[PDB]
């Protein structure tokens, strides 16, 4: 469970990594501790409790966590397929109902 | 609002302990000159 | 003002299984108000680099144990500022700190 | 040296009545005066403990 | 004897493990409607 | 010790004063685009320091040291915000002054720039860097300020 | 937490009752609790090795 | 108490 939790993380992250070059005339100010900050948001507690129990002791910042998430291991499991596949398909943004 | 204040860390969170501001540290500072003049001028001849 | 996390001094790994600090006396310590408002000119000096100078307070009405000042004189010297550009505190401070 | 401190040091005159650094001839000049020094000596310096 | 900071987490992530995502269904969801604007022909 | 604390970088709405204040070679732009991980965050003294430590038989002073010394610069670059940011006014000190507030007090001549002296004790080091002061609200005249100073 | 017999310590720790040594002195001791969350540290420091 | 080992220990407070 831990490891298909933190395999989740990693790859909503991964894909929202490019919002602001994708978008910019939305995201101009935008930095990545906001998506960081909504990913962590949009997940159980359980493990932010976990990563918390180190993370508490010691200091970590921006270039440590997109090194985390650019590393390539995956825990395969029914919810990141299931997840990574709706990434997939939401790639164009005329699917989500936005446009300009 | 500001993208400095953003905690992603329980590392930077702790407890508070006081609060300061403009008025109240000029008026210190203002205190503190006089008091110590007027103590080291009644200290001594 | 904002404490430092708890953590980064203890971690607990069993009920009756704790580390302990080097300086646990005097992180458990409450200050007076003259210590706050000696902090507050600390603060003071820091935040105007030139206009304000620090200094010695000598008062014989009062006793510690003589650790603090070896703890401070570590603490001030990478605290304080006395390059050649400005300066945070006199001669004679520096001084003191160097024979703390 | 608190006292030399303040912000009116810029037009003080200072007046000492006292020099500090005492040749300290005169003091052993006085003719057979060791007893009294060594006297003085412990009741100024010496500590006490346990 | 562990300390119950932690017993809770594990107890936390043991009834997560249970979370169920997928559901079984007789008929799939309605995707393609169709009005009516009194034509016989058209829709 | 060995680094710079002031630059100048861009002209300054007020013209006397023009420098940039950088305690122990921090930018505030560390908070927000990190140059290095998280272990990489030193500098010359601090690093210093903790060798004389090590070197002296004291490990544990050092490893706790080291791991207080994030707080410690993102303290000092917080404060180096605070000073370059809102404490922008002609009541702050020009440059000439500043530039000769020093090798006056190295040779001791007479200046009309005389410092505050103030006095603190051997406890209050040690409460000042256990804390960090992390603003939360702007001053309620500061856009009326310029209108006064007129 | 298991002790051995103690008859092994008769026989051959204090064979003879008219010399004293350090471990006849250490050999009449009983542990308080903190030694005994002492002991509980050295073994959980041995179980882990590095 | 058992041990006489363990007596002088009292008898120095």
């Amino acid at each position: 469970v831990y490891a298909s939790e933190l395999s989740v993380m990693k790859v909503d992250m991964r894909h929202l990594s490019l919002m602001q070059r994708r978008f910019p005339d939305v995201l101009i100010q935008a930095r990545p501790s906001h998506f960081w900050k909504a990913v962590l948001n949009d997940s159980p507690e359980a493990v932010k409790a976990v990563m918390n129990l180190s993370h508490s002791h010691n200091f970590i910042n921006i270039r440590d966590m997109m090194r985390w998430v650019m590393l390539p291991s995956l825990q395969p499991s029914l919810k990141l397929a299931l997840e990574e596949e709706a990434w997939a398909a939401a790639n164009d943004f005329e699917d989500l109902m936005l446009t300009d | 609002q500001r993208p400095e204040r953003i905690k992603t860390t329980p590392y930077l969170e702790g407890d508070v302990l006081s609060s300061d501001s403009g008025p109240l540290l000029s008026v210190f500072a203002l205190q503190e000159i006089m008091q110590k003049v007027r103590q080291v001028q009644a200290d001594y001849m | 003002y904002i404490a430092p996390n708890p953590r980064i001094s203890s971690i607990t790994l069993t009920q009756r299984i704790t580390t302990t600090g080097p300086f646990a006396i005097l992180t458990g310590s409450t200050p007076t108000a003259q210590q706050l408002n000696d902090v507050r000119k600390i603060y003071l000096a820091l935040m105007f680099p030139g206009q304000i100078i620090l200094d010695l307070k000598i008062d014989p009405g009062e006793r510690m144990d003589p650790a603090v000042r070896m703890v401070a004189g570590v603490v001030g010297h990478l605290l304080f500022t006395a390059g050649g550009r400005f300066t945070n505190l006199t001669q004679n401070m520096a001084r003191q700190l160097d024979i703390a | 040296q608190e006292v030399l401190t303040d912000f009116r040091r810029q037009d003080t005159i200072w007046v000492l009545a006292l020099q500090l650094p005492v040749n300290p001839q005169v003091v052993w000049d006085v003719p057979r005066s060791s007893i009294a020094n060594l006297i003085m000596n412990i009741a100024t310096c010496l500590p006490t403990g346990e | 004897f562990t300390v119950p900071d932690v017993q809770k987490i594990l107890d936390d992530i043991k009834a997560l493990a249970a979370e169920q995502v997928y559901k079984i269904v007789k008929v799939p969801s309605i995707s393609f409607r169709h009005i009516v604007m009194q034509s016989r022909d058209r829709v | 010790w060995a680094t710079i604390d002031v630059e100048y970088r861009e002209p300054a709405p007020y013209v006397h004063a023009q420098r940039y204040i950088r305690y122990c070679g921090i930018d505030s732009r560390e908070l927000i685009n990190p140059t290095t991980y998280g272990i990489g965050m030193t500098y010359h003294c601090y690093n210093e320091m903790l060798r004389m430590l090590v070197a002296a038989g004291k490990d544990s002073e050092a490893a706790y040291f080291r791991s207080m010394l994030p707080f410690h610069m993102v303290r000092f670059a917080r404060i180096n915000q605070i000073i370059n940011e809102d404490l922008h006014s002609v009541f702050s000190l020009p440059d000439d002054m500043f530039n000769a507030l020093l090798p006056d007090l190295i040779a001791g001549a007479h200046q009309n720039a005389d410092p505050v002296v103030l006095d603190v004790s051997w406890i209050s080091l040690w409460f000042a860097f256990n804390r960090s002061f992390e603003p939360t609200h702007r001053n309620e005249m500061l856009e009326v300020a310029p209108l006064i100073e007129s």
